[PDB]
């Protein structure tokens, strides 16, 4: 639900 | 690693099947540092001409342009790059596309002279016609700017009310998909 507009997501998630 | 492995499998994969439309000059970009990524540094004495199955590298419109001395190119290029170096520069060039996060249908298009192929992409703020040929971007029309659409089973159609002069009419028998999609993102924002 908060992520439909400004979801920034994290290329370094379990890197 | 895990994301950045999830996300430059992604993106290769869009790109090697045409889901995301590269020109071929970036065709050959990607196939550079995919080349960096599967087989490391460049060496000549191993990587002989012939040797590239151009099936695995290049979108299939593009495998007939013999594009092996321009992918060896940008294969020499990287250095001595890491393969997560070359994976973070793969992923940030897709996503540096106007393409990129773009659903596309292939249309034909009438144009003021035989009916033309075109790439019709939509996203949640657009919808833009985009070169079938060089990928570029030919016209860009924000989402609010669709007066209505209408889909036939073999035709999809625009109406832009007062901001183009004429309808858009398109020859495409995913005229259903292509209004289901935007009916979608319209119902999001209200």
């Amino acid at each position: 639900d908060p992520f439909t507009q400004n979801g920034y997501e994290n290329p370094t998630y379990k890197f | 690693p895990v994301q950045l492995n999830l996300l430059y499998v992604q993106a290769r994969d869009d790109i090697l099947n045409g889901s995301h439309p590269v020109s071929f000059d970036k065709a050959c970009e990607f196939a550079g540092y995919q080349c960096q990524i599967q087989f490391g540094p460049h060496n000549e004495q191993k990587h002989k001409p012939g040797f590239l199955e151009l099936k695995d590298f290049l979108p299939k419109e593009y495998i007939k342009q013999k594009g092996e001395r321009k992918i060896f190119m940008a294969h020499k290029n990287c250095g001595n790059m890491s393969e997560i170096e070359a994976k973070v520069r793969y992923v940030k060039l897709a996503r540096s596309l106007k393409t990129y996060g773009v659903s596309f249908f292939l249309v034909k298009e009438k144009m003021k002279g035989k009916l033309v192929p075109r790439l019709l992409g939509i996203t949640k703020e657009c919808v833009m016609r985009v070169d079938e040929k060089t990928k570029e971007v030919i016209q860009e029309w924000s989402l609010t700017n669709i007066k209505r659409w209408a889909a036939s089973p073999k035709s999809f159609t625009l109406d832009f009310g007062d901001y183009q002069d004429g309808y858009y009419s398109v020859q495409t028998t995913e005229g259903e998909q292509i209004a289901q999609l935007i009916a979608g993102y319209i119902d999001i924002i209200l």
